[PDB]
């Protein structure tokens, strides 16, 4: 989709909640952060 | 603005069939309601004994000790979707 | 005198420089308004007016740019500053401004002077007409005139304990001269930094005048140390301004209550 | 979870304050109040002046009835569907899978 | 007529709409004021040229123009995008009339969109200029080898609007910097500014004048008085507070205007409430009642009776026996024999 | 490249190309080794 | 200028009223197969053709 | 051209409703693949006799 | 106009100018000094999101 500046990526697979696009989404969880997956 | 008023007959018919639209739109909401409710030609009544097996309707059947023969679901969803609506009131006095 | 330099420092000005831009009254209604405000937390310089080496005149009167606006303050304790000539070179030749609080009276007078190297004024007035005219000597030409109440209404005559907190927006553009200002009363003595809370910066005078300024001069009053001329401290900051887009809510009672610009940050844009 | 019927309002209330906040458009005219045109100009101009304002909210109400006309037809095909799932479903006993 | 047939049939219809007239003008404006001298800005035994540029100030004035047509040269008085008759009581913000004189032998340039060698060197005239052309007949008196009226031809390069030549900087093209000489590449604004009289038909410098505008920016300062009446209440009335024509009804309002504040609006980005020109009172400005008409008949075919519906209306406000002034002219409905009902 | 410029973009879809055929292949299966008993509960 | 940006308009609602059109052809038949999907793959359906 | 946008900025706001309009049928295509796909709640698998 | 200025294989011939592409707009330009044509493209452009 493009460049993503701000989110940490983690190799956990969760159920979507905000949709970045193309198979990836982005949730804010834990100290807290937001994290792509 | 009277001026405008001649100034726009000048661009013929620009408003008879918006108004038809318009009117149409509405028939059609009309016609909606009336397809998805009105299905039975008779007004049937509960018993008033309330056992049905053993099964409770309570919180489904409507109760007259209100205004309106609501039932409690209802109320909870009229309340739920009751933060926008037409205004329930279109009688102008309120309008300042 | 042979008084030293001092390094000018910077200080964080929180949400602050915030006034009513248009006349109309709105009331319950978000509206967003493109002109000149403060950027919200931006370097404001902080000009410490202290008895200078405990004793010796400073020359804490720079010839600061007028660029496009200031946003003069003051957290004094008493009355100290009174003075906001303007003038594109600051000699006899060039039409000036001048904002003094003789008596009572704000004396807008807009004519060409000629300026002394040091203008200052004393707070209490001199024994026996005083002599606190001395900033200017001549004055050639003159077009308008305006006299009315003092733009300062705060009065230090209740008790003390208690410091001033007014601030000022000067804007010119277009042959216009519009004052805004407000007073809140402090809380914490500590001067380094302005308390955190929103104020709104109400229309005083406006102005018809069309002179050209490039350049912003303060001034002072010093009546008699009790060597050189000296009185108390104070306090006075310096901020500038630029085009910016702005967002204000206002209230019930129809008063600006919060606001939030859009450049600042992604989520600024977004609200 | 009632989102789908709020949904409608939204969709309705963003329409008509679009369409109000769309008059103080001065597309391209000198001003957007009548009076202050029809004072502050001669009628040579004054005609095209207006006649572009006109042209602006006749292609505002157009479209505004263009929207209208395409909501409505997904509602009928909302209401159809829930017409006939009352009938399939109250009115009898479904065989159909989900 | 609205179905365009000789044949209705059985439904309800939607054919007009009703409204109310105002009744009454009502026109407040302040009642302090100077009087306007329009040709008395400048007192002087001999005129002087554009470098002048010093002139006594005209504001808070009653600028009534018949004063204009009321002196004898007086001649141009019209404006080229604005027609003099609404002119006639127009109100505007510190307008003053410029001293500067011109030879004027270029009309056409001295009104916006055209720009010169003159616009080029001597003042600007930008396409859009917001001051209007005024004129009058005193040429002899200003005309009189005679290069008193010193003229700026030749200039560094174009100027922006309000970048006037006061300060006379002659052309320099060399190293070495004009001193003193008037040699080749180097001109002096020293020149007759022709007053002889080989063109007398006109070459002379004719006094043009323009004057700066300024549209409702702030309240109106010069401008002629107008009756001035008593305000109305509870009326759909024309009011005309402050200059600003309108139409609705007038009522006492609780809008808790700042001592500065003067309008009012709403979320309609609407005029809601206005603050009396004399009393320190407040008022909110409404429309009066207006709404739609429907016609409820069973068919031409049947009978000729039809019921009428209004929309959105109480029964009080618009009756069957009101036909002072309001729309509708033959529209009686005849009166309260049929009962009238009172519906959602 | 694909005509591109005048700001006129394509934006990718959420649900890659892979994602469906895993959807298709569990539908498959499921069918094939439970019958219709997977749609109305534990298969 | 002005005319240019108003044809540009004009075309650019054009394409944005088609794509609204055409938007709902695309839901009414997304709606068919998954009606489809959940009556012929999930069971045995009774319908005729 | 930014003298362009300028002479484009008293148009109004006819951006964002386009804008809008746009960004409604980009969810709603998701939403489309999602109910016609998205219909089990496990990912099976087949025995590999 | 504004555009990233970088090399070009297209093969002008020794007396075309200018080059255009699908959408009729400017792709390649000659070269005044030299004989070696260059290509236009413009630089990076896009939306953001939050
Ligand atoms: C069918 O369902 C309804 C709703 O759950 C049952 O009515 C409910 O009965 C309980 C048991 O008494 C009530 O709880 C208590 O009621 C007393 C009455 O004074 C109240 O003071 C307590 O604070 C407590 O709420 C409950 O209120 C009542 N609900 C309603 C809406 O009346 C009903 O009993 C069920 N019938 C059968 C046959 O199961
Ligand atoms: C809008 O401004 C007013 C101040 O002008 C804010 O305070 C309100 O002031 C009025 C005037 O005194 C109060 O009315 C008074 O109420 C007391 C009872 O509390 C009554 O005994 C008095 O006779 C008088 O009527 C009013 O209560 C007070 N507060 C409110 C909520 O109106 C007002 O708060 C401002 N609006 C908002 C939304 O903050
Ligand atoms: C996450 O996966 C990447 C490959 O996609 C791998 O390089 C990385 O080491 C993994 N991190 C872990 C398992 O913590
Ligand atoms: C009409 O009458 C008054 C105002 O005329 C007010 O009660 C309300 O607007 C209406 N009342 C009824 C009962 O229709
Ligand atoms: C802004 O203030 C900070 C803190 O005093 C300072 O480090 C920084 O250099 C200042 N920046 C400018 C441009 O003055
Ligand atoms: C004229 O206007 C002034 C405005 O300050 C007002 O005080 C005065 O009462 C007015 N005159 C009359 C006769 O009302």
């Amino acid at each position: 989709a493009g460049c993503l500046i701000g989110a940490e990526y983690v190799n956990n697979s969760y159920e979507c909640d905000i949709p970045i696009g193309a198979g990836i989404c982005a949730s804010y969880q834990t100290s807290q952060s937001i994290i792509a997956y | 603005s009277t001026e405008c008023s001649n100034l726009l007959l000048q661009y013929g018919s620009f408003c008879t069939q918006l108004k038809r639209a318009l009117t149409g739109i509405a028939v059609e909401q009309d016609k909606n309601t009336q397809e998805v409710f009105a299905q039975v030609k008779q007004i049937y009544k509960t018993p008033p004994i309330k056992y049905f097996g053993g099964f409770n309707f309570s919180q489904i059947l409507p109760d007259p000790s209100k205004p309106s023969k609501r039932s409690f679901i209802e109320d909870l969803l009229f309340n739920k979707v009751t933060l926008a609506d037409a205004g329930f009131i279109k009688q102008y006095g309120d309008c300042l | 005198t042979t008084r030293t330099q001092l390094p000018p420092a910077y200080t964080n000005s929180f949400t602050r420089g915030v006034y009513y831009p248009d006349k109309v009254f709105r009331s319950s209604v978000l509206h967003s308004t493109q002109d000149l405000f403060l950027p919200f937390f931006s370097n404001v310089t902080w000009f410490h007016v202290i008895s200078g080496t405990n004793g010796t005149k400073r020359f804490d009167n720079p010839v600061l740019p007028f660029n496009d606006g200031v946003y003069f303050a003051s957290i004094e304790k008493s009355n100290i500053i009174r003075g906001w000539i303007f003038g594109t070179t600051l000699d006899s030749k060039t039409q000036s401004l001048l904002i003094v609080n003789n008596a009572t009276n704000v004396v807008i007078k807009v004519c060409e002077f000629q300026f002394c190297n040091d203008p200052f004024l004393d707070h209490k007035n001199n024994k026996s007409m005083e002599s606190e005219f001395r900033v200017y000597s001549s004055a050639n030409n003159c077009t308008f005139e305006y006299v009315s109440q003092p733009f300062l209404m705060d009065l230090e005559g209740k008790q003390g304990n208690f410091k001033n907190l007014r601030e000022f927006v000067f804007k010119n553009i277009d042959g216009y001269f519009k004052i805004y200002s407000k007073h809140t009363p402090i809380i914490v003595r500590e001067p380094e930094d302005l308390p955190q809370g929103f104020s709104a910066l109400e229309p005083l005078v406006d102005l018809p005048i069309g002179i050209n300024i490039t350049r912003f001069q303060t001034l002072l009053a010093l009546h008699r140390s009790y060597s050189g001329w000296t009185a108390g401290a104070a306090a006075y900051y310096v901020g500038y301004l630029q085009p910016r887009t702005f967002l204000l809510k206002y209230n019930e009672n129809g008063t600006i209550t919060d606001a939030v610009d859009c450049a600042l940050d992604p989520l600024s844009e977004t609200k | 979870a009632l989102g789908k019927l709020q949904d409608v309002v939204n969709h309705n209330a963003q329409a008509l304050n679009t369409l109000v906040k769309q008059l103080s458009s001065k597309f391209g005219a000198i001003s957007s109040v009548l009076n202050d045109i029809f004072s502050r100009l001669d009628p040579p101009e004054a005609e095209v002046q207006i006649d572009r304002l006109i042209t602006g909210r006749l292609q505002s109400l157009q479209t505004y009835v263009t929207q209208q006309l395409i909501r409505a037809a997904e509602i009928r095909a909302s209401a159809n569907l829930a017409a006939t799932k009352m009938s399939e479903c109250v009115l009898g006993q479904s065989k159909r899978v989900d | 007529c609205t179905l365009k047939s000789f044949t209705v049939e059985k439904g309800i219809y939607q054919t007009s709409n009703f409204r109310v007239q105002p009744t009454e003008s009502i026109v407040r404006f302040p009642n302090i004021t100077n009087l306007c001298p329009f040709d008395e800005v400048f007192n002087a035994t001999r005129f002087a040229s554009v470098y002048a540029w010093n002139r006594k100030r005209i504001s808070n004035c009653v600028a009534d123009y018949s004063v204009l047509y009321n002196l004898a040269p007086f001649f141009t008085f019209k404006c080229y995008g604005v027609s003099p008759t609404k002119l006639n009581d127009l109100c505007f913000t510190n307008v003053y009339a410029d001293s500067f004189v011109i030879r004027g032998d270029e009309v056409r340039q001295i009104a916006p969109g055209q720009t010169g060698n003159i616009a080029d060197y001597n003042y600007k005239l930008p396409d859009d200029f917001t001051g209007c052309v005024i004129a009058w007949n005193s040429n002899k008196l200003d005309s009189k080898g005679n290069y008193n009226y010193l003229y700026r031809l030749f200039r560094k390069s174009n100027l922006k609007p309000f970048e006037r030549d006061i300060s006379t900087e002659i052309y320099q093209a060399g190293n070495k910097p004009c001193n003193g000489v008037a040699g080749f590449n180097c001109y002096f604004p020293l020149r007759s500014y022709s007053f002889r009289p080989t063109y007398g038909v006109g070459h002379q410098p004719y006094r043009v004048v323009v004057l700066s505008f300024e549209l409702l920016h702030a309240p109106a300062t010069v401008c002629g008085p107008k009756k001035s009446t008593n305000l109305v209440k509870n009326k759909c009335v024309n009011f005309n507070f402050n200059g600003l024509k309108g139409t609705g009804v007038l009522t006492e309002s609780n809008k808790k205007f700042l001592p500065f504040q003067q309008f009012g609006r709403d979320i309609a980005d609407t005029t809601d409430a206005v603050r009396d020109p004399q009393t320190l009172e407040i008022l909110d400005i409404t429309p009066c009642s207006f709404g739609g008409v429907s016609v409820i008949t069973p068919g031409t075919n049947t009978s000729n009776q039809v019921a009428v519906l209004y929309q959105g209306v109480n029964c009080t406000e618009v009756p069957v026996a009101i036909h002072a002034d309001q729309l509708t002219p033959t529209w009686r409905v005849y009166s309260t024999g049929s009962n009238v009902f009172q519906t959602r | 490249c694909a005509q591109k410029f005048k700001g006129l973009t394509v934006l990718p879809p959420l649900l890659t190309d892979e994602m469906i055929a895993q959807y298709t292949s569990a539908l498959l299966a499921g069918t094939i080794t439970s019958g219709w008993t997977f749609g109305a509960g534990a298969a």
